[PDB]
């Protein structure tokens, strides 16, 4: 889950 | 036959796309190269296996870069006394620490876990501080800012997808990498945000 | 002098290395290192377009390549023509004419005595004495009549060069070696009449 | 001015060579081959001659693209039920394709091989429409298409079969077989 | 040079009339030299003439079947031409052998457009070669310089008019078979005419 929580928070 | 492949292969690449850092020894090296396979075909290969070979040391050295990468290096230091000029020094100090830490942690599952948890969230706090701090700053006057926090975002995306990559593969060279390169990032917003300031 | 990569180029580059898209390297990026020293606007765009179109596509450059080797024949032909055209042009200086303008005429018509083994044998004997009876006019005009002395000297060695591949011939059967020698070896007796000039 | 427009003649093997083979490309990938075919233009009308220059460069090197050929289709082997069974009999496929190069200096083997291939195609073709039977994936014709693509192919294939045994030429096998190899593997990108 | 010189309209002069002249050369030096000359001054002053002479020349194919078929079809009147005058059973023979040949082949014009009856005629021809020979070498050890020559060039043309009908059940073009069965009754009619002397 962490490796999305990344992702959503960049874009 | 080409015992002569691998010259073109992986040597021309390689000098290709080391052009921009520089471009004289990019050119002197493909000669060096072309000339010494011309005068001993096969012999490219010889050598990038025995550098293949070097994985070990190359692993350690990288590591060692990495966690080198982090102590407070004197230059980039901003000297504003405000709040957000400081919550910002601070924050990309627990950023660049926790990216130096990477490679005495990746070889345990548990540890790693939360140290990625970690970096997630010592990126994001980051991304706060140098959004709070944009107001200092004359508005119509932020194109570096906002560029070099573009740059940022990117090299952070490419952090993640390397992290994602490294479950899959198990090849950490390429997580202290992109961890070095984010590192050299975060003293650009610094270098950029000092600059401008 | 050299060609600059540009950084979509590098970052294609660097995202193609699939077995598949090995041609690309080992093929047509010596091409363009050849090309590159004559013709650097031309080896600059062809390397630009052949890079983006098998990043997108990988087996493309394979592809455009088998399907040039399998239009051999249109080559041989195309070869063959060109051969056959390169002839198209004091009394001392009339035999030097007129035995050079007999060489370029013998060996032009190789493409079609090349085919029977008895008329080939005998066209080879027949462009051994047209260089002879070439030279000793050479020889003659020295003795007669100074720019002109390497000239005899790159057209023995490609008389000589022209002989080795009459042999890899007969061992090998691939009868376009011989049509671009001697396609060669006109020129050769051309820069030595364009030296008087 | 007016012979700066007229063409010369070593200028032919860019329209007897390279477009051809722009146009055999545009009906599957347009960018490519316009881009390819106004780079050579570009090119050849600066430098006449230059394409020339290029095809004789890449004849010279026949041999080491046909090494490289056949080493590709060697290496071919390296890469729900029905889905399983989809990837199964692709797997079987591009695994007999890729021995070719061990049983096509053997007249008996080759035969046997070949009879090994007409099944392993079959098996993968009814496959296909078993999924297509099955499921209904929400890809269009385009799977249809595919299909269609992969026969052709697979036809062309048998065709450059019946070529190999009057002229003895093994490489256009090779290079057929791994186009046959890469119309499978579109197969199971349109199925995912 | 004078590939760059030459405009591409005009290649049709050294793919198709140089290779013909280049060959009638060796039969006809002066008829050969003058032809190729016109030829080359026509094309200097209008490029594209060649291309459309020949293209002009395929236009009318038909033309040129019509007439090979019609030679061949009237053949059959010169059947009996030239029959050695003497009385000996060799010649006796040879003569038969030569008239059936000739008299078979001037048939292929009636046979040819059904397949299925002009296989069984292919039989009766390679039958009637077959027991010419034969009737050749039973003349030559009873009765070299120019005596085997014709012999070879016989076989030669024989073959070559068996290659010519593999051709025709793939092409479904007459007109190479009714050329070659004519060459075939020349030759036949040279080898008694070197009985006659």
């Amino acid at each position: 889950s962490e490796l999305d929580r990344l992702l959503l928070e960049l874009n | 036959s080409m015992v002569s492949m691998p010259l073109y292969a992986v040597m021309y690449p390689v000098f290709n796309e080391l052009e921009r850092v520089n471009l004289s020894a990019a050119q002197t090296l493909r000669a060096a190269f072309i000339k010494a396979e011309k005068e001993n075909p096969g012999l490219t290969q010889d050598i990038i296996m025995k550098i293949l070979e070097k994985k070990s040391v190359e692993v350690n050295f990288t590591e060692s870069l990495l966690r080198m990468a982090a102590d407070d290096v004197e230059e980039y230091m901003i000297e504003r006394p405000e709040p957000e000029f400081q919550d910002l020094n601070e924050k990309a100090r627990a950023l660049k620490q926790i990216l130096s830490k990477i490679p005495d942690e990746i070889n345990d599952r548990v540890r790693f876990l939360q140290t990625i948890k970690d970096i997630a969230s010592a990126i994001k706090e980051l991304l706060d501080t140098v959004n709070n701090v944009f107001k200092k700053y004359q508005y119509q006057n932020r194109r570096a800012l906002e560029h070099q926090k573009k740059e940022f975002v990117k090299y952070s995306k490419s952090f993640s997808d390397t992290l994602k990559t490294y479950f899959k593969d198990g090849k950490a060279i390429n997580v202290f990498v992109s961890a070095n390169r984010l590192i050299h990032q975060t003293n650009l917003i610094l270098q950029t945000f000092k600059t401008v300031a």
